[PDB]
DNA sequence: CCCTGTCTGGCGTTCGCGCGCCG
RNA sequence: GAGUCUGCGGCGCGCG
DNA sequence: ACGCCAGACAGGG
């Protein structure tokens, strides 16, 4: 198009890593300004 | 060396069939199985470092 | 849509295992061959993990994107691509618990330390083998009251539940000596042969007697109790409240004897193994043990209090962060996604699946078989035997190898890659993220010199470009008439014979002002990658500029360089502004240029500027007679006086020719009157200068490169042949004086002429060119005969077997060095212009030791071990190096090659470790106000016992160049202000002053004393950006430092540097004086002794036989002073002389090695690093948290600052400076992400989990993994926000403000 | 019961690129 | 109004 | 094979 590239979405290696780590008892959660949630997996993790 | 590693593997299973074969007719197939020797030798000429 | 600013590892709640979970994998069914579809509920079922297909469902009720977020009414399939299949998780519900191997086998057993059990052996004892525990209450005895938390066995537990049951068989036809339910005591004969072993009630079996620790209460009317129920003293049993029990216990209503026996054992709750630890873990009230430990900690002696302190941190971290410790036990195993571990079709029908599945099967199978083995009937031995295998299985998926190594059946004795394996190591998962390994717009080919090219550009193969800038080209095709659309333009290019010449026009046009990055094999420093303007060229090879060949270690025997392309208009910006070649001329290590003319350039630029000398046989005195002018000018015309004679004022060569204007001089050259290397007279701007044409020509080239002709002679020396150094210094000067890009112009200028002059010069190696000194024959014979004297001196018995050897070595060691200066002496006096020689003298190519091996002789080559050979290598390479001398010399070459191989690995590793600790260090500031500076010494103590000396020019320069004075210093007349950055010239001043004797030290800001916790400021770092002005805020200094140290290392030696970055106890230790008084020595036989003493006390220093002490009986010895000779132990020196001493020790002692090897790196760097070695300290007087603790220095400065300043109550937080090595500081830092990268991913995470650790992302390592923007650089909070304006939009916005006035 | 010492237990070991082979 | 799926781990050697 | 760090236990007062 000759346009300006969008701004990066989370890299799959990270996503692949969090779950790898989730495979292990450990729970890796990303957090916000005040320690609260944020979502790396855009919407496939919430259930149903 | 590998040929004798394979001979042991064959001799391993052949001893199991000394007990498996009902009566005397057990010389041919009751004692020999070419599976080990093949995998062993083969393994050496295509996979050995 | 928010930004991920903090990541956090926390333990998993079983409920959370279920929460992230989709379905439960309950059967070992991979995929059934007939249909490559997921078998049943199994490991790959799509419910549990996700849509096997695109957007479509199961059966196909809904098949596109319109209803993307809804599930099929009849079948539950929500869909995105099959990615929802690769991100979802499934869980397996284990039968009886098992524990994480990550928490149980880490050196410090997180559960062993928390739970006071034998840290490593009691665990392994009951975890994998057989021992059981009692939960709330169990009123009856074993001998003692109920064990609230202790553990019992199945046999003594068995006995308890049915009373005291022990069955006693009786031989057929034999009658017993007791009645059906008679009270039997321990030792009583229950029959002739049988004898009871315990008290209780003898019950009849059909054949056998079963005694029971119990009482027996007969009843006439019906029973109110039932077999199995528990009873206490009082509890009714039968006949109404008439028959009551008297003891706690189980019940057995025997209606065969119409009686109710109450076996001694009542309500007893019981369970063992992971089961036993799950119980204990649940019953602990962390608060209580916390308090308990507090007391234990500060009150008893150091043995049990020290244990309580290491036992209090874990309890702490749990309560503190929140996420409680009962989840350390596994009862729900999370199943990694399906797509992650590939079930793929290989060849002919072969299928490959990630080994993880084999281990998952293992666990599933065992858990199931266990479920079945407990429901069928449970014989103890077989239950444990399985729980064991079970427990081992659980390890397998988590971590294989900690304990034994599982293998796929006979095929490959290979450990199935366990989850730990996937997350750790060199090529692991944590390493794949951090280094992010494969670019989309990349390329690589063989490089080839591009002489005409300017540092600004690089020759890139058009064919390479076409693919590289393909999408950018496609669009441009459409902008023009070559192609209708993108897909069109693509097909147009899918074949090589289809490219219209018009496409090249388009590409040539698309790369117009864009630039690409080039990479070299090992990326040692920031210049390991540089940006250039691609100038499309034909062929395979990539044209690289010669001057940059120095930055990337690259010659042209086949080295290949990679190529990337900046996609964003932002990336391109930075890439061409701050990453291009021509703007990064100086090196980040030293303020010396890196665009120095290389070997080829210098050879050319040298040749042209040298003066020749020829023959003086007749008088050389024109200085005085006028008849000397005439006579020696006619004598020259004759054959007697040369054109370049040693004739003080002017050799006839100057008398004959005088040149007015500058040009005048070179025309005569071109006409064959004067060689360029000849000595003539010339009239310049205001002087009659006596200098050779060549020298004058060089003057012009520079003067032309940069038009400010006067400023060109101000910074050049035409009084000597241009050496790599004279040139090196001309670049540097030119950089400071005239400006960056103008310098770049000068470089290419020299580059161009150096190269041209080079070809014309005709310098070439010839066999005869290597010239052997006539003195070689002498020195060898002279030393030969002397060797006989040494032999005759031993054949008599005067010299010891050793003395003989050491003396002979010294004969050659000197004789060889003798031939060395001899050869050069020959070239200097007789062949000034020898091909081999000139190359070596000119910064070009050659090494004094090398030349020797060709014309002189390469004499001593050591044996395999190291002991040098007694016989030397009498030959040169000019003449036949003989058969054996070759072999003999071979041994050394081989050790050299092996050495180079192991140094390369260790050089990259050192760069890894330096980065592991200094990556976070970045410049983000405001002049940090804490003025605590470092003083750069200019003089050194002991070379010779004690004599003060001026440190080397080099060394001192290394210490004060481009630094920021801490305080004002009035030296030789000038007033060096505070905060001023001393230029090289300024550091030339201070040395000249110390010469006079006005200054011994220099107050200067340094990273060693910065206040900025995470980071370093502008005034503290200093000058050296790649540019010569002060450091710009937002420069990754940590790395830049780590790199400048890791490159030179490959030249080192290194073993010491390691001992130094890593606080260690070197080979030859030197006892440091912990006390400062004076010294004194003793004479007794065995051991000597150096004592630092006072009439009050002495610090006894045991100095064995081999140790050489140089402090003598008599004078003073400050704390941490060398009392022995050699290396020192940082820890002791820290204790004795203090931290300000360790830091400065480390620094100087590290520089010692590179100095001695030619490397010239600025102290700044080793400081950055060493600082981090000490970013931690121990605590001795608590406030917030308990005493023994190793925490971040500055985080205490925070604590103490607000505890005394903002909130009252001066609870002084007394700490102790702690010294740690680069490696341990990285291992143990704040964030875990960084730590997960090197040490042990296994440990790092364990702890970080336990204590819900919130990784506040600061530093470039941790924040790179996330693929998030770098906290340093443009992500620099200083410049991440900066807007631009046009006076036109400035007025328009003001018009927006004006419209704000209502009505 | 304390401090000191000794074997003991766990981890780590440049970078990039080619080619070719194998379940 | 094109986009899927394959190339992994290791081994050996060779260049830089 | 090695090297290094950190560890848990056992011996001599
Ligand atoms: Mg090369
Ligand atoms: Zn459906
Ligand atoms: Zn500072």
């Amino acid at each position: 198009k000759g346009e300006d590239v969008p701004e990066p979405s989370v890299p799959e290696s990270f996503r692949v890593l969090v779950k790898e780590l989730q495979a292990l008892a450990l729970d890796v959660q990303t957090l916000d300004e005040k320690d609260n949630p944020v979502d790396i997996f855009e919407g496939l993790a919430s259930k149903r | 060396d590998q040929f004798r590693v394979g001979l042991a593997r064959l001799a391993r299973g052949v001893r199991e069939r000394m007990l498996m074969g009902s009566e005397d007719s057990l010389t041919p197939a009751k004692l020999v199985n070419s599976r080990p020797l093949e995998a062993a030798i083969r393994e050496f000429f295509s996979r050995s470092q | 849509k928010k930004e991920v600013r903090k990541v956090r590892i926390a333990l998993a709640s079983p409920e959370k295992i279920r929460s992230w979970s989709y379905g439960e994998v309950e059967k070992p069914e991979t995929i059934n061959y007939r249909t490559l579809k997921p078998e049943r509920d199994g490991l790959f079922d799509e419910r549990i993990f996700g849509p096997i297909k695109d957007y479509e469902c199961a059966c196909g009720k809904y098949k596109r994107q319109r209803f993307e977020g809804k599930v099929c009414e009849r079948c539950g399939v929500e869909v995105t691509k099959s990615i929802v299949r690769r991100y979802r998780m499934g869980h397996i519900e284990l039968a009886t618990p098992a524990a994480h191997i990550w928490f149980v086998k880490d050196v410090p057993s997180k559960i062993g330390t928390l739970l006071d059990l034998s840290a490593t052996e009691l665990e392994q004892v009951l975890y994998f083998s057989k021992y059981i525990v009692l939960d709330p209450k169990g009123a009856i005895l074993n001998g003692v009251p109920v064990e609230k938390r202790q553990l019992l066995t199945d046999e003594e537990y068995r006995e308890l539940r049915y009373g005291k049951q022990e069955t006693y068989p009786l031989p057929p036809g034999v009658d017993a000596l007791v009645k059906d339910g008679e009270e039997v005591v321990k030792g009583q004969e229950l029959a002739p042969g049988v004898v009871s072993r315990l008290d209780g009630v003898a019950l009849y079996r059909f054949a056998s007697i079963l005694v029971v620790k119990a009482r027996v209460y007969p009843f006439e009317d019906d029973v109110e109790v039932s077999t199995g129920d528990r009873v206490a003293p009082g509890d009714v049993l039968a006949d109404g409240g008439k028959v009551k029990s008297d003891v706690y216990g189980r019940v057995e209503v025997d209606l065969v004897r119409n009686v109710v026996r109450v076996v001694e054992s009542y309500d007893i709750d019981a369970r063992m193994g992971a089961e036993a630890i799950q119980q204990l873990l649940k019953e602990l009230d962390l608060e209580a043990l916390e308090k308990e430990l507090l007391e234990e900690m500060k009150h008893p002696s150091r043995a049990r209090r020290a244990k309580a302190r290491k036992r209090l941190e874990v309890v702490r971290a749990f309560l503190d962060s929140g996420n409680r410790p009962e989840w350390m036990i596994l009862e729900a195993v999370p199943v990694l996604p399906p797509d992650l571990r590939p079930m793929v079709q290989v060849d002919g029908g072969r299928f490959a699946t990630s080994d993880l599945n084999d281990l998952y099967r293992r666990l599933i199978n065992r858990n199931n078989r266990l479920k079945k083995l407990l429901a069928q009937g449970a014989p103890e031995i077989i239950i444990r035997n399985e729980k064991r295998m079970l427990q081992e299985a659980v390890d397998a998926l988590l971590d294989n190898g900690r304990r034994g190594a599982p293998v796929t059946n006979p095929g490959s004795d290979r450990p199935l890659r366990s989850l730990t394996d996937i997350l750790s190591g060199k090529q692991g998962r944590f390493r794949q993220n951090l280094l992010g390994k494969r670019v989309d717009y990349s390329g690589r080919s063989v490089i080839v010199v591009g002489p005409q090219l300017k540092l600004h550009q690089c020759g890139l193969p058009k064919r390479m470009a076409l693919e590289l800038f393909k999408p950018f080209l496609l669009k441009k095709m459409e902008e023009k008439g070559i192609a209708p659309n993108v897909k069109a333009a693509r097909r147009m290019l899918e074949r090589q014979r289809d490219i219209k010449d018009e496409v090249w026009d388009a590409l040539e046009e698309v790369i117009h002002g864009k630039v690409v990055l080039l990479n070299r094999a090992p990326t040692l420093h920031r210049l390991g990658i540089q940006a250039f303007q691609p100038v499309l060229v034909e062929g395979q090879s990539i044209q690289l500029h010669p001057l940059v060949c120095e930055a990337f270690n690259a010659d042209f025997d086949g080295d290949q360089m990679a190529v990337h392309v900046p996609l964003s208009s932002f990336a391109q910006a930075e890439a061409r502004i701050q990453m291009l070649s021509a703007h990064n001329l100086l090196s980040p290590a030293s303020g010396e240029p890196l665009a120095k003319p290389s070997r080829d350039i210098i050879l050319g630029l040298y040749y042209i500027t040298q003066v020749r000398k020829e023959k003086k046989g007749a008088g050389l005195e024109f200085a005085t007679p006028e008849e000397a002018l005439a006579a020696h000018e006619r004598g020259e015309v004759a054959l007697n006086a040369p054109i370049k004679v040693a004739g003080r004022e002017t050799s006839v060569g100057r008398l004959k020719y005088v040149f007015a204007n500058p040009d005048e001089a070179l025309l005569a050259v071109a006409h064959g009157i004067v060689d360029l290397q000849d000595v003539v007279t010339v009239r310049y701007m205001g002087k009659r200068l006596e200098t050779s044409p060549g020298r004058i020509l060089f003057a012009r080239i520079v003067a032309e490169a940069v038009e400010d002709e006067k400023v060109a002679w101000e910074l050049i020396q035409l009084d000597v042949p241009q050496e790599k150094n004279s040139l090196k210094d001309l670049v540097y000067q030119a950089f400071l004086r005239l400006g960056m890009e103008k310098t770049a112009r000068l470089l290419d200028a020299l580059k161009y002429y150096g190269f041209t002059f080079s070809t014309t010069s005709g310098i070439t190696i010839g066999i005869d060119d290597a010239v052997i000194p006539e003195e070689k024959k002498q020195y060898l014979e002279e030393a030969d005969r002397k060797l006989l004297q040494i032999e005759q001196a031993y054949e008599m018995g005067f010299l010891t077997d050793r003395e003989r050897y050491d003396q002979i070595l010294q004969l050659w060691t000197e004789t060889t060095e003798k031939v060395t200066q001899a050869v050069f002496k020959n070239f200097e006096e007789n062949y000034p212009f020898n091909p081999l020689y000139v190359m070596a003298q000119s910064g070009a190519r050659g090494n004094p030791q090398q030349i020797r091996q060709l014309c002189g002789l390469r004499g001593l080559m050591q044996k395999p071990s190291g002991e040098t050979f007694e016989v030397p290598v009498r030959s040169s390479f000019r003449e036949g190096l003989t058969v054996l001398e070759y072999f003999i010399s071979s041994h050394g070459a081989r050790k050299g090659g092996a050495d180079t191989a192991l140094r390369t690995a260790d050089s990259g590793y050192l760069t890894r470790k330096l980065v592991d600790v200094t990556h976070e260090i970045v410049v983000r500031e405001a002049d940090c106000g804490t003025t605590n500076y470092i003083s750069v010494p200019l003089f050194q103590p002991d070379e010779v016992t004690r004599s003060l000396r001026l440190r080397k020019r080099a060394d001192i320069e290394a210490g004060l160049y481009g630094r920021v004075l801490a305080r004002e210093v009035e030296v030789l007349g000038v007033r060096l202000e505070e905060g001023r950055y001393l230029s090289m010239d300024d550091v030339h001043l201070l040395i000249k002053a110390a010469e006079a004797g006005e200054i011994q030290e220099v107050p200067v800001r340094s990273p060693l004393t910065c206040q900025t916790r995470y980071g370093v400021c502008q005034k503290c770092y200093g000058y050296d950006l790649s540019m010569a002005r002060p450091v710009s805020i937002g420069e990754a200094v940590g790395i830049v430092a780590a790199q400048s140290i890791g490159e030179p290392g490959t030249q080192l030696g290194l073993p010491r540097v390691i001992e130094l970055f890593e606080a260690r106890r070197p080979k030859a230790k030197a006892v440091i004086s912990e006390i400062d008084g004076v010294v004194r020595i003793e004479e007794t036989e065995e051991k000597l002794s150096v004592f630092v003493e006072s009439e009050g006390f002495s610090k006894e220093y045991k100095l064995p036989k081999e140790a050489r002490l140089l402090v003598k009986d008599g004078d003073y010895v400050e704390a941490g002073q060398p009392l022995t000779r050699g290396a020192i132990d940082p820890h002791q020196l820290l204790e004795a002389k203090g931290p300000e001493a360790v830091e400065r020790y480390l620094v100087e002692e590290i520089q010692k090695v590179y100095r001695a090897q030619g490397v010239k790196l600025h102290d700044k760097h080793i400081e950055i690093v060493v600082r981090q070695m000490m970013k931690y300290v121990e605590v001795t007087d608590p406030g917030d948290s308990r005493l023994l603790e190793g925490q971040v220095l500055e985080k205490w400065d925070v604590e103490a600052l607000n505890e005394r300043l903002i909130a009252e109550g001066k609870t002084p937080v007394a700490w102790k400076p702690l010294l740690m090595g680069v490696t341990k500081s990285a291992l143990s830092t704040k964030s875990w992400l960084s730590a997960a990268s090197f040490q042990n991913t296994t440990h790092v995470l364990t702890e970080a989990a336990i204590a819900g650790k919130k990784d506040e992302l600061i530093g470039l390592k941790e924040n790179v993994i996330l693929g998030r923007l770098i906290p340093a650089g443009t992500g620099s909070d200083f410049v991440r926000f900066t807007q631009v304006v046009d006076q036109k939009t400035l007025k328009a916005i003001e018009e927006a403000r004006k419209e704000a006035v209502e009505a």
